[PDB]
């Protein structure tokens, strides 16, 4: 390669073929991305269409059962299976494909194929960036979604008693996961979801602000009222006035960007940091190291029967969520709670 | 033809149409 | 110029040589926002407990009354007030005004005026600098959401007590009770809002990474690359063609957005539109429209109810509902 | 071998080797056209 | 690669696909209607959720022998 | 049609090519008016076809039929539907008129003159001829005033309108002696918009409504004549931007304000939106629930006056912050609600303890129970009740639909004020297309802001 | 319901209200017919 | 390949897609998942 | 005493904002 190219090998032929610029770039990463991602998406669609969760969660979660796009979901397996990988040949299904669907093995199938698909997609980003000679900042950015997926769908269930407490792949199932986190972990009070919320909201703010500011500081460059036509892809001059934007935001907001590179690095930086902080918080929750309570306020409320804050009300709400969701959310517990032990307000 | 783009189109088209037919048939089931 | 004092005053107000641009929208933004800031600071630091629910059960929200930053808040106005106007001069004494949650109403009113005038001021500076006047249109989305959670929802529910508390734990309480009473997660407009913030994060990361990668080499190693760009460079320091080629090859060719203008319009329009939709969803739920209710929608041949994930969501909603206001309800249906 | 799960594991290894070799052979055949 | 507009506006493409797209659609409809979907994917029919003795939701409650448990819990 | 090359507007802004084409602009506006009338007629026919007079109107998801019924037209005492034929007549008439308007829009949009300035000088505006624009404003203002007087005539000499405050359950009454007092009529607009005051939403009498529409019709006709015979003042010329997009933006702001007002009117007011047709309001439903439980527990012995709740504040009755006796519980937030079925029980100091013991009539109890069971709470897929329900009832209150829809419309048209107004200002100044790139204003200003 | 004379024409009335939302789609079709000129 | 103009193909495909969506909503209101 | 610490932290943040607004380094053109 460096001193000389030696002779062409079969690896060279494979590389030349895979690296062709066809409509769908496959590349070397394609051999891992395309099968894994295809099987993950197809498994999700088959599960949301035909597979049920009657034996896993005692819930109907497919189209053929009468569920719609919102309520259908590839539910996670039963809690008694623990963290079993649920191979279709494993000691649980023992080869029975239909029963493997019934036991919930489709969830493990989809999760593992999706994880390897995400690995393959970041590899694809690296390969494509190397092909066109660009600094692979987008793969570094995509590390954040991979961290979120790993911490939520893999680390968190492994920290708990089994895959049962993982997010089931679906809309309403994800909403159930969110409300479960609020009720049990008090996830809103956790400073890491706080940093994640700040990162995501700031990223949306930056997206909107940058788009609007660019679209409202454009140079004329044309005579039509449609400003989109007055742009050439190969032009060298900037299409919008950086000086005007800087002055405007300096006089409106107080501070303003003066460096395009720094501006776009900040746009890249904010959401990635937010998602990584949220991922660390989710790891902490996986270990049940939850920021549930402020012990000083609990002690003061216990001693003082008239001290109340919004935090105590949130604690009461969490208690209600846990008590009223435990019986049906976790069937393996077999919680036959009589109606007199469920916490409840007045006349409600 | 049978190029890479052909496979990429037909891997997401034939299952899609089959599942659309399946879901349409599901729409007319009486419990 | 004109020797008249009024002309000089108008010139100074509309002057673009001020460090911060005052405007005609500014002369209403500055006093209202300063009043709101003063009241909010003094109330957050040291303010006595507020009977938010009108059940003579005061809630402490100030630092002096045993709160930290996370739990501290400016408690909303008393439920007994309802939507009634409660200025300071209406109360018999400052003690009563503090007890019934007057500072919240004062801050909310002066702050709503402030943000409206802030949007107007953004337009005004755009006009004074000779630029296109649509940054205010983008800024309307946060204004819409703030109005929905501070003004519109109290109006629909009939009391400022249901407005979002001016605090962190108060915000979380508002969110949980809102989910309990309206099933916002199943509402398609919070769905569009979630898609909007997730898309905002995704597109921000994608655009920033693409521009940073396409950044042409004007600065070598041993120092930060930011030195390559100059504030008066008046040129594109990044190779747009390479970035477009990378983005096209990443997913599929002809993915469009070869225009910088089209790309930035899309960046502006996605989160703004989605936040508009979610603010409209909050307002519509303020008028009691709620999200999808697929509870017990799946039944078997004989009629037994087959539970779905919507049923588990409903169980969690029931848990929130029977606890959100322990003593404020005398009758089985909330309806308020 | 001794355990049925072990036999299933070995057969899974064989099947994965088969599919991996199929992918490699396919890419070789298309590369040499 | 031919542009998509040329293919989609070509009569040959439509005459080729007008007997295959409906064939796939009808295949899916037959797959649902003939009861094959329940048979292969194991989702119980509306009259098979509850058995004679099991009048509540099933519970797997076993790591190994879960095949036998789900087989006896499922419709026979 | 047109193209982008000759106009500068892409297809997604194609109607913007009609700004300076007076004839085609008239055609487009006439076609949209025909669309409005067509929806009116078709939806009215749809509602009457799907209408069973046995059930209440608000039970069946009807929005236009309550509008027609409020004007009389086949409703007996207590809001009972007698003849559904007038609704059918209204639907057919609006529909046929829509057909005519659609033909007119098609003609003036395809074959009619593209610009009316040369052939038809009477219709040839220039978007900056201030006198001509004021003339057009005056014509359409006169039309609006005539419509308001039409409503007044309907209420005065053509059978009256449905008074929900009439003794009993409400009935169609002929309004005589409308409130034509300046202080009363104009006190609403300067009234506060907060609780207890409600601005104009708190109009409660039919006499006040008719007197107000009398004043508005007369003022609109007079202002139409004035704006016809006059040119804007020199101070008015400097204050406003004079272009078609500017006028559009002004109208957008006005109708956004009107949409918000209509949303609040539908949600709160029960005079112009009788609860017999639109169902109970939020406050009405809450007060109805409190009243029903009060009468139930009062019938089962007990003394609601001395009954203390868990908070020690009063389980059934308490005192409003001003001192008026009001229903207890959360419904204390709605203490300023006023309804036909609860006013007889109110004394000088609010709810009367004596009247609440023996003066309650059975029709009041039935109406209160019906309103309680049909509170304006529903889901997106029309499932009645709170968000935590059993998905068994199919009901969302028409008030909720009207409020939500017209609030969304009001907000979007405020965004319209913002967009079209900013663009009008920029286009008048010259920034519409972008910075000059040769003489940037910012480059002529001193640094450091 | 409709008067007994117009009872057979109920399907037409049940279909009518969706035409206004068909007009905007017709505008898009017309624009597509001219290649979005 | 100028026969069967692309706008006609797009309109027909869009009509079919809207019809499919309407059938899905209809099935949402009847049969399985209709809450009755 | 916790209230004193919280107030000090908030005052410090506000002072940092004030300095970053009114004592910023001038944006150097070119
Ligand atoms: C800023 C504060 C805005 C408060 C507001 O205005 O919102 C409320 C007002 C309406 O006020 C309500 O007006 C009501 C009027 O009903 C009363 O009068 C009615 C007459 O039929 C009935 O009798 C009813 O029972 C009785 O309660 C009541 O007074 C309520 O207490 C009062 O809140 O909206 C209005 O005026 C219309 C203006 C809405 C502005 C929306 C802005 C969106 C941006
Ligand atoms: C990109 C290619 C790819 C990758 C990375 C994976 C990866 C995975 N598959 Mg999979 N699969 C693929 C293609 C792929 N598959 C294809 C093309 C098919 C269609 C036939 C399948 C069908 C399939 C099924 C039915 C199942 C999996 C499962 C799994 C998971 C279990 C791994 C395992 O034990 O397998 C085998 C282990 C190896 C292959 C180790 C490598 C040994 C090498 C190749 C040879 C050495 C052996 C030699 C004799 C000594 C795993 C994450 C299981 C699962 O989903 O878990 C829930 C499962 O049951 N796959
Ligand atoms: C109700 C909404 C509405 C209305 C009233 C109009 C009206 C108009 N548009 Mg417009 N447009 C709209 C929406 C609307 N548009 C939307 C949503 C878009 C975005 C896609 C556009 C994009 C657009 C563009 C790009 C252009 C226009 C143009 C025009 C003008 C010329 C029309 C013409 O001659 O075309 C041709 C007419 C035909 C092809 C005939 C077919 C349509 C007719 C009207 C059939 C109607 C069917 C109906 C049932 C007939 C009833 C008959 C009656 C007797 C019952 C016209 C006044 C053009 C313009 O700028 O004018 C110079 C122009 O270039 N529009
Ligand atoms: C806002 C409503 C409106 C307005 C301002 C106009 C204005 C005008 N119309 Mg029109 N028209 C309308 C609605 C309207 N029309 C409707 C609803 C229909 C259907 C009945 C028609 C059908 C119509 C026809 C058939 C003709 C006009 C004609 C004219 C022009 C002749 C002036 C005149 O004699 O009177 C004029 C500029 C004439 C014209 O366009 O001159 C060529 C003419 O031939 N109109
Ligand atoms: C919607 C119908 C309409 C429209 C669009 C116009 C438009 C116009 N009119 Mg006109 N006018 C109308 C109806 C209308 N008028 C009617 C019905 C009358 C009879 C009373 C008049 C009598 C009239 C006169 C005498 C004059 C105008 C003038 C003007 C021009 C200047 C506008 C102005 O002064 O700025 C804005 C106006 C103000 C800033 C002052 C506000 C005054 C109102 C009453 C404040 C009330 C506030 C109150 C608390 C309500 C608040 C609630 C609110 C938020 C909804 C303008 C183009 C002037 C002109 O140019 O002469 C031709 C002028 O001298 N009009
Ligand atoms: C698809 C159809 C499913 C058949 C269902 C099925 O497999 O049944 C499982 C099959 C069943 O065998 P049995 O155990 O039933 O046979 C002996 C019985 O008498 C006792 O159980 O076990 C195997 O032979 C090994 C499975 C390998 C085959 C599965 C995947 C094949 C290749 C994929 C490898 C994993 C992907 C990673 C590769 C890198
Ligand atoms: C309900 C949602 C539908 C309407 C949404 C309103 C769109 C408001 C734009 C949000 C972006 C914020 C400012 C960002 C901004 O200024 O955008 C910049 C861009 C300005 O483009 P031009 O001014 O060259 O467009 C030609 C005409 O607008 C002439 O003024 O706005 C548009 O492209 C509008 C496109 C029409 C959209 C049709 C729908
Ligand atoms: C009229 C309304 C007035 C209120 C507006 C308040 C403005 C806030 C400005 C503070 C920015 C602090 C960073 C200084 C550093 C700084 O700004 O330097 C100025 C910097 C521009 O610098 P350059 O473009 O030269 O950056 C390139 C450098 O790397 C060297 O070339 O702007 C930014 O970095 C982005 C703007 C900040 C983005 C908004 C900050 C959000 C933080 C909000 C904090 C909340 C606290 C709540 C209280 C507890
Ligand atoms: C699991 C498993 C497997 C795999 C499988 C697969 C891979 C499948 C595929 C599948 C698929 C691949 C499917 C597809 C689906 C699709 C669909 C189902 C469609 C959807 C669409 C829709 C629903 C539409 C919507 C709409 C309308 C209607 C209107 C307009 C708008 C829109 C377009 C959005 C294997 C072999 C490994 C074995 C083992 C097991
Ligand atoms: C300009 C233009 C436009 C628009 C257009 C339009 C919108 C027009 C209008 C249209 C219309 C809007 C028309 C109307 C129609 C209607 C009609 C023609 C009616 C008829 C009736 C009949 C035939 C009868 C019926 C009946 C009776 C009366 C009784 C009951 C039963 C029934 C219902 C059957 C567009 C967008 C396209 C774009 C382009 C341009
Ligand atoms: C009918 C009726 C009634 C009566 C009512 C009334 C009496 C009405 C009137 C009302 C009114 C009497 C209204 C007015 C309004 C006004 C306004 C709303 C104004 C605004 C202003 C503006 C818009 C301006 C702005 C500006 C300035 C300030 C500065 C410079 C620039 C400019 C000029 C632009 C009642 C209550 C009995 C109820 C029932 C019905
Ligand atoms: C009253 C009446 C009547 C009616 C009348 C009328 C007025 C009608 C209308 C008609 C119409 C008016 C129709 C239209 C339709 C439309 C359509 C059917 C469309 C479709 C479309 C689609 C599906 C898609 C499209 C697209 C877009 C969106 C974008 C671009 C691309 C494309 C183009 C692809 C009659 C005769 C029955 C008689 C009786 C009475
Ligand atoms: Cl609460
Ligand atoms: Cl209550
Ligand atoms: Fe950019
Ligand atoms: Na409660």
């Amino acid at each position: 390669i460096g001193t000389y190219q030696e002779k062409r090998t079969w690896f060279d032929d494979a590389d030349d073929w895979l690296r062709q610029d066809r409509f769908v770039f496959v590349g070397w990463s394609g051999l891992l991305l395309l099968p894994c991602a295809y099987f993950a998406v197809g498994g999700w669609l088959t599960g949301c269409t035909f597979v049920t969760s009657w034996y896993t969660h005692g819930l109907a979660s497919s189209y053929i059962e009468g569920c719609n796009f919102l309520t259908a979901a590839v539910s996670t397996p039963a809690n008694s299976l623990g963290h079993s990988l649920l191979f279709v040949w494993g000691p649980e299904a023992q080869g029975d494909l239909t029963r493997w669907f019934q036991l919930g093995g489709l969830w493990a199938f989809v999760a593992l194929h999706g994880a390897f698909g995400l690995i393959g997609f970041m590899l694809r980003q690296f390969e494509i960036a190397r092909s066109v000679n660009l600094r692979p900042y987008n793969a570094i950015a995509f590390s954040a979604p991979i961290a979120v997926f790993v911490s939520v769908f893999l680390i968190y269930p492994l920290g708990q008693s089994g895959w049962f407490f993982a997010p089931s792949f679906g809309v309403a199932s994800i909403f159930r996961f969110i409300l479960f986190f609020q009720g049990f972990h008090n996830w809103t009070l956790n400073p890491f979801h706080m940093m994640g919320v700040a990162g995501v909201l700031g990223a949306a703010l930056l997206c909107a602000i940058h788009g609007a500011t660019v679209e409202n500081t454009l140079f004329e460059d044309g005579d039509g009222a449609n400003t989109f036509r007055a742009f050439n892809p190969t032009q060298a001059e900037e299409t919008y006035s950086m000086v005007t934007a800087n002055r405007f935001w300096s006089q409106i907001f107080g501070v303003a960007f003066s460096n395009k590179r720094w501006l776009h690095f900040f746009m890249l930086f904010v959401p990635v940091t937010g998602l990584w902080m949220s991922a660390l918080g989710v790891v902490g929750l996986a270990l049940n190291l939850r920021a549930y309570d402020f012990v000083s306020q609990e002690i003061r409320a216990a001693e003082d029967p008239e001290f109340e804050t919004f935090y105590t009300k949130n604690i009461l709400l969490n208690e209600g969520i846990r008590a009223w969701m435990a019986a049906q959310d976790q069937p393996h517990e077999k919680l036959t709670l009589p109606e007199e032990v469920l916490p409840r307000g007045n006349a409600l | 033809i049978f190029t890479v783009r052909w496979l990429a189109i037909h891997a997401i088209a034939v299952p899609t149409i089959f599942f659309l037919g399946a879901i349409t048939a599901m729409q007319f089931i009486q419990r | 110029e004109n020797t008249s004092l009024w002309a000089r005053f108008c010139e100074w107000i509309t002057s673009t040589e001020n460090r911060l641009y005052i405007g005609w929208f500014g002369v209403i933004m500055i006093p209202t926002l300063l009043t709101a800031i003063s009241v909010y600071i003094i109330a957050f630091i040291a303010a006595p407990p507020v009977d938010i629910d009108g059940i003579r059960e005061p809630v402490s929200g100030s630092l002096l009354y045993g709160n930290n930053i996370i739990t501290g808040a400016v408690v909303p106005t008393s439920n007994a007030i309802g939507l009634h106007f409660y200025p300071i001069w209406e109360a018999a004494s400052l003690d009563e005004w503090l007890y019934n949650g007057g500072p919240y109403q004062l801050v909310v009113c002066h702050f709503f005026l402030g943000v409206c005038c802030y949007m107007g001021r953004e337009w005004e500076l755009s006009y004074r600098l000779g630029m296109r006047p649509w940054i205010a249109v983008a800024y309307s989305a946060p204004v819409a959401a703030a109005t929905a959670v501070f003004i519109i929802y109290p109006i629909g529910q009939g009391s400022f007590s249901d407005g979002m508390p001016l605090g962190i734990s108060g915000t979380f309480n508002f969110m949980i009770v809102f989910q309990a009473e309206h099933n916002i997660l199943m509402h398609p407009f919070h769905m569009f809002g979630v898609a909007g913030v997730f898309g905002g994060s995704l597109f921000s990361a994608m655009h920033g990474s693409l521009v940073t990668s396409s950044l042409i080499r004007e600065t070598t190693e041993n120092e930060s690359a930011n030195a390559g760009y100059k504030f008066g460079q008046e040129e594109e320091t990044y190779n747009i063609v390479a970035a477009h080629g990378y983005f096209g090859r990443l997913i599929f060719q002809y993915a469009s957005f070869n225009n910088s203008r089209s790309l930035h319009f899309f960046l502006a329009v996605w989160p703004v539109v989605c936040i508009w939709l979610t603010a409209l969803g909050i307002s519509t739920m303020a008028f009691n429209l709620n999200g999808f209710n697929f509870n017990q929608s799946v039944v078997d041949s004989n009629g037994r109810v087959l539970n779905t994930w919507a049923d588990i969501i409903n169980r969690a909603n029931l848990g929130m509902e029977v606890m959100h206001e322990r003593n404020a309800h005398n009758f089985p249906l909330d309806l308020a | 071998s001794v355990t049925p799960s072990l036999k299933n594991f070995l057969l899974s290894l064989v099947a994965g080797a088969v599919v991996l070799a199929a992918i490699a052979g396919a890419v070789t055949a298309v590369s040499n056209f | 690669e031919r542009p998509f507009s040329d293919i989609l506006t070509s009569i040959r493409y439509w005459v080729i696909h007008s007997i295959t797209v409906p064939s796939l659609f009808i295949a899916g409809w037959l797959f649902v209607s003939t009861g094959l979907a329940y048979d292969v994917f194991g989702s119980p029919r509306p009259n098979e959720y509850f058995t004679e003795d099991r009048q509540d939701a099933p519970l797997i409650t076993d790591r190994f022998n879960a095949l036998e448990q789900v087989k006896k819990l499922s419709a026979q | 049609g047109r193209d982008q090359e000759t106009t500068g507007f892409a297809w997604w802004a194609g109607n913007a090519r009609l700004i300076n084409l007076s004839g085609k602009l008239l055609g487009a506006h006439v076609a949209h008016a025909g669309l409005i009338v067509f929806w009116a007629g078709a939806m009215n026919l749809f509602e009457v076809s799907h209408f069973v007079p046995e059930k209440p109107m608000y039970e069946q998801g009807l929005i236009l039929l309550p509008h027609i019924a409020t004007l009389g037209y086949g409703v007996g005492p207590g809001g009972e539907v007698l003849d559904t034929f007038p609704y059918f007549v209204s639907g057919v008439l609006h529909l046929i008129s829509s057909a005519v308007l659609g033909f007119g829009g098609v003609y003036h949009s395809l074959i009619g003159p593209e610009t009316l300035e040369e052939s038809y000088p009477f219709f040839g505006y220039v978007w900056k001829d201030k006198n001509k624009m004021t003339n057009i404003l005056g014509y359409h203002l006169i039309i609006l005033g005539c419509g308001a007087w039409l409503l007044v005539l309907k209420a005065l000499y053509f059978g009256g309108v449905y008074d929900t405050w009439a003794p009993g359950g409400g009935d169609v009454r002929i309004i005589s002696n409308p409130t034509t007092n300046a202080a009363i009529i104009f006190g609403y607009i300067v009234k506060s918009p907060f609780g207890g005051d409600g601005w104009i939403v708190s109009v409660d009498n039919l006499e006040d409504i008719i007197g107000g529409h009398i004043w508005i019709g007369t003022l609109c006709i007079l202002g139409g004549i004035w704006h016809i015979y006059t040119t804007p003042w020199p101070w008015a010329r400097r204050a406003f931007v004079w272009s078609g997009e500017a006028y559009l933006s002004y109208s957008l702001a006005a109708v956004s304000l009107m949409g918000f007002t209509a949303c609040c009117f539908a949600w709160f007011n029960n005079t112009a939106y009788p609860s017999e047709f639109y169902g109970p309001t939020g406050p009405e439903a809450s007060q109805a629930q409190a009243f029903t439980f009060l009468v139930r527990d009062q019938r089962l012995g007990a003394n609601v006056a001395s009954a203390q709740g868990p908070t020690g504040l009063g389980k059934y009755l308490m005192r409003s912050p001003t001192g008026e006796i009001i229903f207890g519980g959360e419904t204390m937030r709605f203490w300023d609600f006023r309804g036909p079925w609860v006013e007889p029980l109110r004394g000088p100091s609010g709810l009367d303890l004596v009247k609440l013991k023996n003066d309650i009539q059975p029709w009041q109890e039935r109406r209160a129970a019906e309103y309680m069971t049909h509170a304006p709470l529903g889901s997106l897929n029309s499932v009645g009740g709170v968000a935590t329900e059993i998905n068994a009832v199919n009901f969302v209150s028409p008030r909720s639909w009207l409020a939500t829809s017209h609030f969304c419309l009001g907000f979007f048209f405020f965004v319209g004020h913002l967009w079209h107004a900013g663009r009008a200002r920029a286009a008048a100044a010259g920034f519409e297309k972008g910075i000059d790139r040769v003489d940037e204003p910012v480059l002529s200003m001193r640094p450091l802001d | 319901k409709l008067p007994e004379a117009y009872a057979p024409f109920s399907p037409i009335v049940d279909v009518l209200p969706i035409i206004p939302v068909l007009f905007i789609l017709l505008a898009f079709v017309w624009q597509a017919s001219v290649s979005f000129r | 390949t100028g026969r069967i103009p692309l706008w006609l193909v797009g309109t027909v495909v869009g009509l079919l897609a809207i019809g499919l969506l309407a059938i899905f909503f209809y099935g949402s209101y009847v049969g399985l998942g209709s809450s009755l | 005493m916790e209230a004193l610490v919280y107030t000090f932290l908030l005052i410090g943040t506000l002072g940092i904002i004030f300095f970053s607004i009114f004592f910023r380094e001038p944006p150097r053109i070119a």
